[PDB]
């Protein structure tokens, strides 16, 4: 049988490409297909469209980001297809062979060979289509793993009914280069223009929050008679265009990013709306101003120290960007954008006494304070496992930027800037 | 050799891709060079020739396929796939970064014969 | 790593299992081996010393669980000097997903005396 | 409708999978294809011991040969050859040994309706004759393991020994596969090294060309009209449809890879009255052709925003200034603030451009490094095998701790590759150099 | 600001050598100056050749040539005019003329030596086959066998040919050895 082909828009080429490697005769289709796109693509959108315009296919959908290794990707393979074939032909009397078997992946051409010849009895070939969604998005992932999937229907008797014609996705493109001579057809997905991600989220996200609780409290809370649907896809359709109009230089030409400030923002859009905001947005922009010229995508006096623990920090910035040449020359009586270098503890002490308002000595507290800011970490050291401070290797750095040490030194009338 | 044979059938884009590498080592007196100095050369070895139809026919099927409108690539075309087919053949030695323009591109074969076989 | 972090979470979630009378199938396979619906929190017991790019990435997998419609998930983190450090490590697309639906709390024992 | 048949027969055809009656071979392959026939033929109707390698690139219808003799043995000599596939990537040297004794018991089965291991091979044929081996192996020189290649190795042992012939051949795109193959191996292998031929001529690509979009079947009558239109765009050099395969033929010289566009082309044909139309002029292998280069270093960059190229052309300034070519979030933005105080200061004042924060900037400084147009300033990257990769996923970098504002990262493309593209109408074009 | 700088370079040649040697060998064995300052104190006196239209256009092309290479600064511009007029002068004709432009182009050139200099680092190649002589040569070819025939004629005089294709004769001798 034909395939049909789907609507998708700003996709109207691979949606035609695919009619191509993927049919319902098993001899045309290749025995390998890879589609490629970045994130915010619709590689995995466009994909299961497709499949469900034409429910005549048979596939299995498998995510390697959940299969964390290949040893899951193998596993699932193998029962996924175990059960599928059931589930296409339960009329067959046929046997199981554990899933949980799978160790290599010979061991997955014996187990499909085992299965395969159960089916021998089947009127025709069975083309079946492997699903990969995000190949290259494997956590533990290497350049040899490719290949050893490329090459596999090959080993399998070729006389079989059962035809495995596997489909991979991949989002980058340092990683696909690598298999380029093997000519792989390849379809491709690039980047969304500024034009589509505007009408995309228009036709996808305004039927979301056409039907949210918070705006239908408001309207009959400012009585709104006159209301309509039109005029709240409307009403909606104009927050996205103001946001990405707003943010399209913040976020992207990404529809993710887009989806949450069209979520955060909302309800505090929603509040400003009033009786005299239903038919003038630019009324209504005018009472949210505020909203769009700050990102808001923050999380929400920055530090709560003790006069000792504000001079702790101070000294150490003095230590991470200051040579230790010009420690005698500047302390005593006789770069900016550089990442900081590390210290000794004894440099930290020796300048935070020089600089502490006869002497300041070093009792429990300082030491106490001092600690708290490790394990506050404003203060790194030089180890990852197995911390022991009093081992002498180690060494000490300031994690704390120029701009909040800036405002730490105005509460504590302490001229740093004179010292640069 | 017998290797020589299949040197001298190679395609216009290998043939460049090994003179200008050839060319980039004799001028800086070494052998591996950075991926980004060939194709480099490459564009000034391109250029370098008048601006006569054959030479901008020649430039334009190599740099931009000699398309109708869809144009300005970086790098020419079948770059990289002349370049896996140099490197999985053996003759061609690289090493793995996935910055592409500080790895070095080393050659397998003798000094010798790869002129011996552009000189054919 | 996420793969450490998959492993001890679902072998901590099946011990406990075990008491009603190691991957994400688990998480799917839960009602049909239990018969009940899983609500699962997630203690960060301290934020401050964990790898942000393994827990960047432990979010995301996490976010695969929202498929299912008889597990929910909630998230518990332990923060000790302010929202600032979370925001410059965590990647900015992490954060959208947490700033959804939060409630933000101080327990300090200082408090206006 | 009803020419989807012969379409269906076109696809089918250049997809290679016609019957062996109607397998096609190149003019330029045909002369090792008779040498590869008569080994075959002779190792297994003469019964004589042999080994040969094939030598070619990749997609150079190398392993399509064997394929080719083999189905024709098929059509006559079912009884006569027994054949064990094995290939060096998916078979490792711990489930190799199991792979043999799998097929070889598939195929025992089917006919009738641990160096013993090796012998038992002949053991269990001699004791049911009382039929050739035929070897057949890809990636010859991956099986150079720690573990000494006995799996090879006895093989090429056994053709001195075999009371029942057994002839190997391989696959292999190295042309020094002979360092592969120790000296030891070497001993026992006859040495008969066949690089395969290359497509030399244009005349050859046609030919080949030819071969595959020729319809020889009467299926339709359209078919003639496809050989009538076929050889329209083929017999004039200066053709539209020919226009590609040259450029094809001048650019790389892998069939193969020229098959990977027109399949969609024909694929994409609808009916044959449309067909026509679009053969002659060829129109969609141009957008094929820019379709491969969608999502390259040019065609990231098009899509960016404002900010994330002005941003962009501050860190390569930073980085042509910088001898090492490094910078950092600092630097970016630094110049980034300076660039707007230089544009918003030539400008006419007030008679009585917004510098974006450095919060909003982090967002559009991730999605530069997530689009490939930084690196960090050693980033490895893909590893080749995952014993290489395990230790990467457990070993924790430097970058994985440092600030987000201080990893170093380096550039891929420099300030002049961003002039020759980026269109003179952006206001930051002026800005491009230094 | 200096109007020409010549790049004079002596090379190891055994066939150079010669060449030079036996010229001053036997000159110190066993137009005349007179002519020569009365030529040159006769060109200064009459002639004052101005640039004509044609010669004028042709320098912008010429300038930005090497300006979009880049040091041609506009003192380089200077000679684009003080070298043309002094051509005319020798010339005689009291007009500059376009074949004086150019050539005085290319005595820039050819004094700085731009073709042998590498336009990255300003380095001399030591040189100054090659498989783009080969294309060139074949493309060449290939459209030489189709002009020569695609008029309604069996062959052309070769200089209509040349013109016809360049706006040569090695390439055409090679096909004649071949009898094409
Ligand atoms: N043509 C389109 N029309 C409408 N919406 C689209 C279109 N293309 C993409 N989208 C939207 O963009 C989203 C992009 O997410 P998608 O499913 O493509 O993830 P992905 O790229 O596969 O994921 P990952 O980056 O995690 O590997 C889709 O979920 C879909 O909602
Ligand atoms: N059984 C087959 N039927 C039809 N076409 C085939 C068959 N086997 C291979 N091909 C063809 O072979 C081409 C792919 O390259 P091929 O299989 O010849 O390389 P190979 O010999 O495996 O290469 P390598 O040197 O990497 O081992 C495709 O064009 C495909 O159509």
């Amino acid at each position: 049988m034909n395939v049909t082909t789907p609507e998708v828009a700003f996709r109207e080429y691979q949606t035609n490409c695919l009619a191509s490697y993927i049919s319902a005769d098993p001899d045309i289709t290749p025995s390998n297909l890879i589609l490629q796109g970045y994130s915010g693509t619709g590689k995995t959108y466009t994909l299961k469209k497709y499949f469900n315009a034409n429910p005549n296919l048979h596939a299995v959908w498998l995510e390697p980001v959940e299969l964390v290794s290949w040893k899951p990707l193998l596993q699932a393979i193998a029962r996924t297809v175990q059960y599928k074939l059931k589930t296409l032909y339960p009329n067959i009397p046929t046997t199981d062979y554990d899933p949980l078997q799978v160790e290599e992946p010979f061991l997955l051409v014996k187990t499909l060979h085992n299965i395969f010849v159960q089916y021998e009895s089947l009127q025709e070939k069975t083309c079946l289509f492997l699903i990969l969604d995000g190949f290259d998005s494997l956590q533990d992932l290497d350049a040899a793993l490719f290949n050893k999937y490329i090459k596999l229907n090959e080993l399998l008797p070729k006389d079989s009914k059962i035809n495995i014609k596997f489909i991979y996705t991949m989002l980058e493109t340092s990683f696909l280069q690598r298999y380029s001579t093997h000519c792989i057809p390849t379809v491709m997905f690039p980047r969304y223009n500024v034009d589509e991600v505007s009408t995309i989220l228009v036709m996808s996200r305004c039927g979301e929050l056409m039907e949210d609780s918070c705006l239908r409290k408001r309207i009959i809370e400012e009585q709104i008679t006159d209301c309509t649907d039109d005029q709240f896809q409307n009403v909606a359709a104009n927050f996205i265009h103001l946001i990405v109009q707003a943010f399209h230089s913040y976020t992207g030409n990404d529809i993710f990013a887009l989806n949450d400030l069209i979520d955060f923002k909302w309800p505090k859009y929603v509040s400003r709306i009033t009786k005299e905001n239903i038919f003038e947005p630019l009324a209504l922009y005018k009472s949210a101003i505020k909203l769009f010229l700050s990102t808001d995508d923050n999380l929400s006096q920055t530090y709560d120290l003790s006069i000792i623990s504000k001079y702790l920090l101070i000294a150490s910035y003095i230590c991470s960007y200051l040579e230790p040449r010009y420690d005698a020359s500047i302390f005593s009586r006789k770069p900016r954008y550089l990442q900081p270098s590390l210290f000794a503890i004894e440099r930290l002490l020796a300048i935070f006494q020089a600089i502490f308002p006869s002497l300041m000595k070093a009792n429990i507290e300082v030491f106490q304070n001092l600690s708290e800011l490790h394990t506050l970490k404003l203060i790194a050291t030089t180890m990852n496992k197995n911390i022991d401070y009093l081992s002498p290797k180690v060494r000490w750095k300031v994690n704390v930027p120029w701009e909040i040490i800036k405002e730490i030194s105005e509460s504590v009338h302490f001229n740093i800037s004179d010292y640069f | 050799s017998h290797v020589i044979t299949f040197m001298t059938r190679l395609s216009f884009t290998a043939k460049l891709f090994i003179y200008a590498l050839l060319n980039l080592m004799k001028k800086n007196g070494s052998q591996e060079q950075e991926l980004g100095d060939i194709v480099d050369e490459i564009k000034l070895l391109i250029e370098v020739n008048g601006s006569n139809k054959f030479v901008m026919e020649i430039a334009k099927t190599l740099f931009q396929q000699g398309s109708d409108n869809i144009s300005e690539q970086l790098r020419i075309i079948s770059w990289d796939f002349v370049l896996n087919q140099l490197l999985d053949a053996g003759i061609l030695f690289k090493q793995t970064m996935k910055n592409d323009r500080i790895c070095c591109v080393k050659l397998n074969i003798s000094v010798e014969e790869a002129k011996r076989a552009m000189n054919e | 790593n996420v793969r450490m972090m998959l492993r001890r979470s679902m072998y901590k979630l099946y011990s406990a299992a075990d008491a009603e009378e190691y991957d994400l199938s688990l998480v799917e396979n839960f009602k049909r081996l239990f018969g009940k619906d899983l609500a699962m929190v997630f203690n960060f017991k301290d934020v401050d010393s964990i790898n942000f790019n393994t827990l960047d990435n432990f979010i995301i997998l996490l976010k695969s669980a929202f498929k299912y419609d008889h597990v929910k998930i909630s998230l518990i983190f332990n923060i000790n000097t302010n929202l600032s450090n979370i925001e410059k490590n965590l990647r900015q697309s992490t954060i959208r997903l947490l700033k959804r639906n939060y409630h933000k709390l101080d327990v300090s024992s200082n408090k206006g005396f | 409708p009803g020419f989807g048949s012969l379409q269906r027969r076109l696809l089918q055809q250049l997809y290679g999978t016609l019957p062996t009656d109607e397998k096609i071979i190149f003019t330029y392959l045909q002369d090792c294809q008779q040498e590869i026939d008569r080994i075959i033929k002779q190792s297994i109707i003469q019964k004589e011991s042999h080994s040969v390698i094939l030598v070619g690139p990749r997609q150079s219808y190398k392993t399509y040969l064997l394929d080719y003799e083999l189905s024709l043995l098929q059509q006559s000599y079912k009884e006569q050859f027994i054949t064990i596939r094995l290939n060096g990537f998916i078979h490792s040297e711990q489930t190799a040994i199991n792979g043999i004794a799998t097929q070889l018991e598939q195929q025992l089965q089917k006919i009738h309706g641990l160096t013993e291991v090796f012998e038992k091979i002949l053991l269990l044929l001699d004791s049911t004759t009382k039929i050739t081996v035929v070897f057949i192996f890809d990636e010859i020189d991956t099986f150079a393991g720690p573990v000494r290649q006995t799996l090879l190795y006895n093989l090429f042992d056994m053709v001195e020994h075999s009371r029942v012939p057994v002839c190997i051949f391989g696959c292999t795109t190295k042309l020094n596969i002979l360092e592969y193959l120790e000296k030891r191996v070497k001993s026992r292998f006859s040495q008969r090294v066949i690089y395969m031929p290359q497509i030399q001529n244009l005349d050859d690509m046609v030919d080949a060309v030819r071969n595959l979009l020729t319809v020889r079947s009467e299926i339709s009558p359209w078919v003639s009209q496809w050989n009538e239109t076929l050889e329209k765009e083929l017999s004039d050099p200066r053709s539209n449809l020919n226009r590609h395969i040259r450029m094809n033929f001048e650019t790389f010289r892998s069939l193969p890879t020229l098959k990977n566009s027109i399949i969609p082309l024909v694929a994409t044909s609808k009916n044959f009255g449309s067909l026509c139309t679009a053969i002659k002029s060829c129109s969609f292998l141009d957008i094929y052709n820019k379709n491969q280069l969608s999502n390259n270093l040019t065609g990231r960059l098009q899509s960016l925003s404002d900010l994330e190229l002005a941003i962009l052309i501050s860190a390569a300034r930073v980085a042509l200034r910088a001898k090492d070519g490094s910078f950092n979030f600092n630097l970016a933005y630094a110049e980034y603030e300076k660039m707007i105080k230089a544009i918003n200061s030539r400008i006419p004042t007030v008679a009585p451009i917004k510098l974006w924060l450095k919060k909003d900037v982090k967002n559009v400084w991730e999605n530069l490094v997530q689009l490939d147009f930084f690196t960090e300033k050693s980033a490895v990257g893909l590893r080749d095998n995952a014993t290489a990769a395990f230790y990467a996923s457990n070993y924790q970098f430097q970058g994985t701790m440092i600030p987000f504002d201080l990893r170093s990262y380096q550039m891929q493309i420099i300030l002049q590759e961003l002039r020759r593209i980026i269109p003179k109408s952006n206001m930051y074009y002026s800005w491009t150099q230094l | 600001r200096f109007d020409l700088v010549y790049l004079v370079l002596d090379k190891v040649d055994e066939k150079n050598d010669r060449e030079l040697a036996k010229h001053l060998t036997n000159l110190y064995l066993e137009l005349p100056v007179e002519f020569l300052t009365m030529y040159i104190s006769y060109a200064k006196e009459h002639i004052h050749p101005i640039i004509t239209e044609a010669a004028k256009t042709e320098l912008v092309r010429a300038y930005v040539g090497m300006r979009k290479m880049g040091t041609a600064t506009t003192r380089q511009l200077e000679s684009m005019i003080r070298l043309a007029e002094a051509h005319a002068k020798m010339k005689l004709k009291n007009v500059v003329e376009l074949e004086d432009v150019q050539e005085a182009v290319r005595l820039i050139r050819s004094a700085i030596k731009d073709y042998a200099t590498d336009p990255k680092t300003g380095k001399i190649d030591m040189n100054l086959k090659s498989v783009i002589q080969r294309k060139l040569q074949e493309d060449l070819s290939r459209e030489i066998m189709n002009v020569l025939k695609d008029q309604a004629s069996d062959s052309m005089s070769f200089n209509e040919l040349i013109k016809q294709i360049n706006e040569i004769q090695e390439a055409l001798s090679r096909l004649q050895q071949e009898d094409k």
